[PDB]
RNA sequence: AAUUCUAGCAUCCUUCUGGACUUUUACUUUGAGAAAAUUAGAGUGUUUCAAGCAGGCUUGUCGCCUUGAAUACUCAGCAUGGAAUAAUAAGA
RNA sequence: ACUUCUCCUGCACCUUAUGAGAAACCAAAGUCUUUGGGUUCUGGGGGGAGUAUGGUCGCAAGGCUGAAACUUAAAGGAAUU
């Protein structure tokens, strides 16, 4: 029943049964991989990059025609981004909202918001210093937030 | 969330047991599953069962007959000694005679039947009859 | 060696010389590591089952695959399945170094690459049965569409013989209506 | 009475995604022929974003809620 | 290092041996390290270097602060039985605990293991053995590891 | 032949002549060590019995039963066989 | 925009149960003596009493926590005439 709300979504994206595919495909491993460092250079999202390859070029799957993921590879080139796409769109979001809620203090809903976004960012932030995507010692602060994204 | 795999998948079953379905599928699956269903099979409680290999968890669709009154499960899962599964069985199975208890062991998954002749107790994971 | 090892040694430098030879000049990269005499039960005939360095067995050797198997069927006449070696790793790994033991590496990633390699069309969908006598037998749907060979259909019987020699496990295959 | 390990084509079809025996997409790739040019392009049936031709961007599909729309007369092929 | 109001000086060695360190090897199974025979360190009171016999018991735990000096303490963890609901219980008892400054970098969070020896003040019972890196996020005290 | 346990062969260690390695425990099994009295309990007509630890054969005398008074029971700790289950470690 | 049909996600509604309940009624109050999916909080006859005292929050009004002596054979629930 996700997480925050009381809604209970089934939507989602459902693989097919098939790997490898497809049969009509060709191209190749290595000429896909440039695509994605090319992408990545211009200042893309590791989500943002699967999207433009599946709409416009061919590949539905990455994972399907190259043995790795899209953000194993950025990390093998060395053009992965400093912190992780999730953690950063959270805090950014974050930043709008405090943005609005200085403007706007009577703003009660906004305030109730800012907790559950911000709660959120301090158990995701648990998990990625646990996983060492983080580096130690790195923590949320309302300050700094704004010049951290961008 | 969905804590016990094992615990949904009885409750599945006995439901659609006393409604009277000649077959059920359950999901998400299991290795536990499969050799708790085999335990039942050889006794003689269940027909046979697939077990499709969709790039998941996996469904098992079992053919059963009107032959299990119930199964189920004992979370949490206790340690108990081989003095100690007359002690359980008194209480929880409905006669001497019949039924069983079913609990994993380092020589794994059997019955209580089993665990006795092995002369090794383990920890208890559920029971049938 | 050993004796059949030979035979098929034998008629690989034969495909190299057939006046043209369409993939005779691409096998040269290709080599062979070892063999086992498979007869299916009650089989017409018996059927080699060729095994194949893995670093051969990817780019230099399965960028065609059916057009070699149908050669070698017509001049060794017989049946014949072309597969990878794959290495295995015990449990007990840890002893004698190594730490990862990567998954490919472990018994159902081999066994599973069999079965991809043997049917050589794909397979459609994968189950497996459990019988109240207690015997796993698995099935494995192939594709509907592309029969092609009629010898795919008599083909179809080794399979559950090639299986069963390596991985001494039942498997049933047939197509899905 | 009933086959759940052989269900029926025409039910199965009908039902959600996820909820069927073996799940697969009802998605699909298209072989699209813009009206000038000769070039063919490979575009996914439910696209987010707006695509443009391999040379001098015209406009193959904009995008909706579920599959996109194609601009104008212009065919596709199914992959 | 002359670090105090009196000559620290090694027991062992005698005044004619003045190059020559004495080291003791502990036995029980524990290997010396290579820091106490190398280095030029006193302490009185380590296994490796010192008058001290390790005797009788040996402890595993975690390291939850090494403020004092040459000296740690040691959250031991365990389960507690209890018969009528037939059911575990997580306690724990903090052991005070000596350490030698062979061992170089004992951070917080570590897992050490220690012999018990004769009482070498009021807290501490037990000395040192041997210690392993492993890092613990977060609080330390929260960390429950059974050994 | 069922029911136990165990060696091989499908590519399975070795340093030696039983222990070293297999991440670590929990768990279970067997074993050690743990006072008796009490408690359950073997044997025995205290006249029965609660008890008690005695007795029983026999004109034989260095009396005999090479006389009995068994045995179990007593979380944490020490040790050990083991393929599951569950923690935990890691990620040449 | 409307018609026909399928899919999830909402607030509900009708019908029915060899499912449950003391009954009223209930797609949950079902899958519970054929008793164990995970977890938080609360209750133990009726008064005395949400009172007394102590604590803590409050500008106050009061909130949260919260007894005893003595008292009593019935209070209480759902249906029937």
């Amino acid at each position: 029943g996700r997480m925050y709300g009381p809604g209970k979504g089934m939507s989602a994206s459902a693989l097919p049964w098939r790997r490898k595919p497809p049969t009509w495909l060709k191209i190749k491993p290595s000429d896909v991989e440039e695509h994605i460092a090319k992408l990545a250079k211009k200042g893309q999202t590791p989500s943002q990059i699967g999207v433009t390859l599946r709409d416009s070029f061919g590949v539905p799957q990455v994972k399907s025609v190259t043995g790795n993921k899209i953000l194993r590879i950025l990390k093998l080139q060395g053009l992965a981004p400093e912190l992780p796409e999730d953690l950063y769109y959270l805090i950014k979001k974050a930043v709008s909202v405090r943005k609005h809620l200085e403007r706007n203090r009577k703003d009660k809903d906004a305030k109730f918001r800012l907790i559950l976004v911000e709660s959120r960012i301090h158990r995701l932030a648990r998990y990625y210093k646990r996983t060492k995507q983080l580096p130690a010692t790195w923590k949320y602060q309302s300050a700094t937030a704004s010049a951290l994204v961008a | 969330v969905r804590m016990n795999v094992l615990a949904d998948c009885l409750k599945t079953l006995v439901n659609a047991e006393k409604r009277g379905r000649r077959q059920v599928l359950i999901r998400p699956s299991s290795k536990v599953i499969i050799k708790f269903l085999q335990c039942m099979q050889r006794r003689g409680y269940i027909g046979d069962f697939e077990i499709v290999d969709d790039h998941r968890a996996g469904k098992i669709v079992i053919e059963l007959l009107g032959r299990i009154n119930k199964c189920g499960v004992i979370s949490p899962r206790f340690d108990i000694q081989v003095d100690k599964i007359e002690q359980f069985c008194s209480n929880l199975l409905p006669s001497r005679q019949f039924g069983h208890l079913v609990l994993t062991t380092a020589y794994g998954i059997m019955d209580h039947e089993e665990a006795r002749r092995k002369h090794t107790g383990g920890k208890i994971l559920g029971y049938f009859f | 060696p050993t004796e059949i090892e030979n035979e098929v040694a034998k008629c690989l430098f034969d495909i190299e010389t057939s006046s043209q030879s369409d993939l005779k000049g691409d096998v040269r990269h290709l080599v062979i590591s070892s063999v086992k005499e498979v007869e299916v039960p009650q089989g017409r005939k018996k059927a080699f089952v060729v095994f194949v360095p893995h670093a051969v067995y990817q780019k230099t050797v399965k960028k065609i695959q059916g057009r070699l198997v149908q050669e070698l069927e017509k001049k060794l006449k017989k049946h014949v399945v072309l597969v990878a070696q794959r290495t295995m790793l015990p449990l007990d790994f840890k002893r004698k170094g190594l730490k990862v033991r990567p998954r490919s590496r472990t018994l159902t990633a081999v066994q599973d690459g069999m079965l991809e390699d043997i049917v050589s069309t794909e397979i459609v969908g994968k189950r497996m049965r459990v019988r109240v006598d207690n015997t796993k037998m698995l099935k494995v749907f192939l594709d509907p569409r592309d029969k092609q060979k009629d010898n795919i259909e008599d083909k179809l019987e080794t399979f559950a013989a090639v299986y069963k020699k390596l991985t001494n496990k039942d498997a049933v295959f047939s197509f899905p209506q | 009475e009933i086959d759940l390990l052989h269900p029926d084509p025409k039910v199965e079809a009908s039902k959600h995604k996820l909820k069927r025996l073996i799940p697969n997409p009802n998605s699909f790739f298209m072989d699209v022929k813009c009206p000038g040019c000769l070039q063919i392009t490979t575009v996914f049936s439910h696209a987010q974003t707006v695509v443009l031709c391999g040379s001098c961007n015209i406009m193959l599909c904009q995008p909706t809620g579920g599959k996109c729309k194609l601009t104008e007369g212009c065919s596709f092929r199914k992959k | 290092v002359q670090t105090e109001r009196a000559f620290q000086k090694q027991d062992g060695v005698s005044s004619l041996g003045r190059t020559q360190r004495y080291w003791k090897d502990v036995g029980l199974g524990f290997q010396t390290p290579r820091l106490a025979k190398e280095s030029k360190y006193v302490d009185k009171k380590c296994p490796f270097t010192g008058n001290v016999s390790i005797r009788g018991r040996v402890i595993k735990g975690m390291v939850i602060s090494t403020k004092m000096k040459r000296a740690v303490v040691i959250r031991r963890n365990y389960l507690h039985f209890v018969p009528k609901y037939s059911r575990f219980e997580k306690r724990h008892k903090n052991v005070t605990c000596h350490l030698s400054p062979c061992f170089e970098q004992v951070k917080e969070g570590d897992i050490v293991t220690a012999g018990q020896c004769r009482p070498l003040s009021k807290t501490i019972r037990f000395n040192v053995l041997k210690v392993e890196k492993n890092q613990v996020f977060g609080n330390v005290r929260k960390q429950f590891r059974l050994f």
